[PDB]
RNA sequence: AAUGUUCAAA
RNA sequence: AACUUGAGUGCAGAAGAGGAAAGUGGAAUUCCAUGUGUAGCGGUGAAAUGCGCAGAGAUAUGGAGGAACACCAGUGGCGAAGGCGACUUUCUGGUCUGUAACUGACGCUGAUGUGCGAAAGCGUGGGGAUCAAACAGGAUUAGAUACCCUGGUAGUCCACGCCGUAAACGAUGAGUGCUAAGUGUUAGGGGGUGCCCCUUAGUGCUGCAGCUAACGCAUUAAGCACUCCGCCUGGGGAGUA
């Protein structure tokens, strides 16, 4: 009942099997109690408008998640920070 | 009459930032008031995911 | 929190004890208690080396581990138990093999699954895993110094160091007291902050509750007649006269850095206390 | 030392500094009003700028570069008379930049004079 | 606080079948539902203060309506207290 | 952007 | 006994820096690290104290740490008042419009009590980047304990607990009806063709009627009526014993 959109960046300096491994794990983290993933969009690499972490480029991912009990995305918000394949991320509600 | 604006909009906000990197006032641009409240809550979370820059 | 005592008796008047709230007191179980004789500061000869120790209450040593074995094998925290040896509390875990052993207690837990040596294990509270696997920014107690020994760093009540960053064979971890020290990259280090936080807020009040701990009373310098302490006896009271304060064995004691020159660690110290 | 340079000038109300460097920040020859004997608030005149850009610019003697590409620190009264007079050593100004550090309400300023 | 349909799970279960609420016996139920909706919230935010006068004001109106129904018959009041547990 | 005090009695 | 206009509850939608609890980011100041470099930077009316060849300030990269969130931003919005302005999430109060389905006067004001209550101050903790009482040094004057400059401790920062005052100010208590008009603006709702006029709620200006000592207030009254509470009775002495 709360349309959680999340979207995140992946570091450019990886190999592509790991790149299609992260999109498999983090869409299984959201798969706990309602995935509802209507788009796993690899809206691809651009030059982001400034510089972060000596990285001039990034790999975006756009994920839509619908849920009710709203426990699910906070597992992502804990577990995405501690790793370092994701330089920035957002979760934003919409109803 | 244009509908509501998210920060997935890549370039729709860029015509309303200045060439240097700051917002335009409503006096300068000439739209309504509510629309630019949606701008000021849109373009900032555009800056948080770096689709639009801080300073040129 | 602490509880405070209403002044009813002129010794009790300001005394504030520690109030045991989160304790789930089992009788401390038989398979780990190891007998500890007291010794009152007298070495293998029998003469007094360090002063100010003496008859406390008869304690009992509870063998806990720090060289955490058992990779990938879980544990359930049953109960939190009081310990008289150290200052932090202690916690009993039970492995899935069926073995019992104690660990020191992190900040918040009453049951749950924590694992050890978990090189692939999520960094929750109390979870323990080798050092280069930790991301930068977290806090950490119970740190090894030479690998495989059993930690000597941040075991007290409340203290927690934190990782500033990495090198590749070392890290740059900054301790509780303000130093910044390189440690070797493959070391166990239990995540979290060690519990029992209000331990220094106690205000023991009576003279006996330092004497029950086993702390015999000291005696100051400038009362002794001058063959036992360099601030010797003078007429009346007396200013200390000598151009610094001094120890009983004739060393200066007020602002004199003493560490043994080199001793093979100064290339690891980056920044001392300030 | 070969034929390059970015110009870092500042101009506060005291001692407008000119310092030209290479593509990195390596200090060919800095110059000031203070190396010249201006002390009684002629530390900052446009005439103090008139011997500012000269004695740094002409003191190249290793590069004598092709352009200057000024970066203007220091909002103060010696701005444009240090960039017109920079040309008097023959260095071909072609693009200017103005970088003064604007806070975003970071630290509270010192108190008002009286 | 209460949602729409949860309020619908509490409004219809007290009032007489008038098919139109807003009675001096249904407002007490939804007010108490709003109280213990919010009074559990004030346990975990003991720093908050702008929420608390919204609590205390509607406690005021509940004490008004439970001191209006006296003037009609007490037999509504007695078992109406006995079902939805208040004091007094 | 100054360095300048005072005026015995209604 | 009943009725419904007062006040409430339902229904649809509409906004908002209303609060409390976690998390993320950018500009900047300062202090450490190393490059290049050498004779001063900083300072005011003018100058000095302070820092500097043992390697400064200007500048290149990098690290650490705390504080506040430029542009939007506006007689703009929200709260009872103090106040609240980066961004996202979790919990949660309040008001506005239209609608008529219920309840049928359930309301107003409040003596004592009960609570919120800027800034400084205090207690036990932590945190300490810029500022910055006391104080220290240099000028200024006859003297300057000051205004000026270079430093700098408390404090300014967070949690828990007190203190409970201010030009806490529209210097204008609270509630409800009524008496010309223009004119901006914000949040809606209907009518007629991105535009033109109807009313509700706030919020700015100009203005008759009326009151006013005069300045001026004037549909947001200081006008015309009612209801309840707080307060004054010449200034000093005194918000003191
Ligand atoms: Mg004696
Ligand atoms: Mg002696
Ligand atoms: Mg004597
Ligand atoms: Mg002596
Ligand atoms: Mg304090
Ligand atoms: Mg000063
Ligand atoms: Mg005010
Ligand atoms: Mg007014
Ligand atoms: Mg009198």
């Amino acid at each position: 009942m709360r349309t959680y959109e999340v979207m995140y960046i992946v570091r450019p300096n990886i190999e592509e099997d790991a790149k299609k491994a992260l999109v498999e794990r983090f869409n299984g983290i959201l798969a706990t109690e309602g995935a509802e993933v209507l788009e796993a969009k690899d809206w691809g690499k651009r030059r982001l408008a400034y510089e972060i972490n000596d990285f001039k480029d990034g790999f975006y991912n756009i994920v839509r998640v619908k849920s009710d009990n709203n426990k699910a995305t906070d597992e992502f918000q804990r577990l995405a920070k501690i790793s370092d394949d994701i330089i920035r991320y957002m979760v934003i509600r919409e109803d | 009459g244009i509908t509501h604006i998210d920060y997935k909009d890549t370039e729709l906000l860029k015509r309303f930032i200045s060439e240097r990197g700051k917002i335009l006032p409503r006096r300068v641009t000439g739209t309504s008031a509510k629309y630019q409240r949606m701008l000021t809550t849109a373009i900032k979370r555009s800056r948080h995911m770096a689709l639009l820059p801080y300073v040129k | 929190a602490i509880k405070k005592y209403k002044p009813i008796t002129n010794g009790r008047r300001n005394m504030t004890s520690l109030d045991f709230a989160e304790i789930t007191k089992t009788t401390p179980e038989k398979s780990l208690l190891k007998p500890l004789p007291k010794k009152a500061g007298r070495n293998n000869q029998g003469k007094l080396t360090v002063r100010h120790h003496g008859g406390g209450h008869k304690r009992q040593y509870r063998v806990i581990d720090f060289k955490r074995n058992k990779d990938g094998i879980n544990a359930k925290v049953d109960s939190i138990q009081y310990d008289p040896n150290r200052s932090a509390n202690i916690a009993l875990v039970v492995y899935a093999d069926g073995e019992k052993r104690y660990i020191i207690a992190p900040k918040g837990l009453e049951v749950g699954q924590i694992v050890e040596s978990g090189a692939e294990a999520d960094i929750k509270v109390g979870n323990a895993l080798p050092l280069q696997n930790i991301p930068v920014g977290t806090v950490v107690h119970n740190i090894e110094l030479k690998p495989g020994k059993g930690g000597q760093i941040a075991r007290s009540a409340g203290a927690s160091a934190q990782v500033l960053g990495k090198e590749g064979k070392y890290v740059l971890i900054r301790l509780r007291s303000g130093e910044v020290r390189m440690i070797l990259s493959t070391c166990r280090a239990t995540i979290g902050q060690v519990g029992n936080l209000q331990h220094e807020l106690v205000n023991v009040g009576k003279a006996g509750r330092s004497r029950w701990k086993g702390i015999r009373p000291t005696v100051r310098g400038s009362v002794m007649n001058p063959n036992d302490h360099p601030h010797g006896g003078g007429e009346g009271r007396a200013p200390i006269g000598r151009p610094s304060p001094m120890s009983p064995w004739g060393k200066p004691t007020l602002g004199k850095k003493t560490r043994r020159g080199k001793k093979s660690s100064d290339k690891l110290i980056v920044r001392g206390r300030k | 030392n070969i034929e390059n340079g970015v110009a870092h000038i500042r101009s506060t109300f005291n001692n407008t500094i000119v310092t030209i460097t290479d593509e990195f920040g390596n200090a060919l020859s800095w110059s000031s009003a203070g190396a010249l004997g201006f002390k009684g608030s002629k530390k900052s005149t446009p005439f103090a700028a008139q011997m500012a850009s000269e004695t740094a610019s002409k003191s190249a003697m290793e590069h004598g570069l092709k352009t200057v590409e000024v970066t203007v620190k220091g909002p103060g009264p010696g701005r444009e008379s240090a960039i017109r007079a920079l040309q008097s050593a023959g260095l071909e100004v072609t693009a200017i930049r103005d970088v003064t550090p604007v806070p975003h309400n970071g630290c509270r300023p010192p108190k008002r004079r009286r | 606080a209460i949602s729409q349909e949860r309020k619908n799970e509490i409004i219809k279960e007290y009032r007489v079948h008038e098919t139109d609420t807003g009675s001096p016996e249904v407002q007490i139920a939804v007010l108490t539902a709003e109280i213990n909706a919010v009074n559990e919230h004030l346990r975990t935010h003991k720093k908050d203060h702008h929420s608390r006068r919204g609590l205390l004001k509607m406690v005021g109106r509940r004490r008004h309506l439970l001191n209006y129904l006296r003037s009609k018959d007490i037999q509504r009041y007695r078992e109406l207290i006995k079902s939805l547990g208040i004091r007094r």
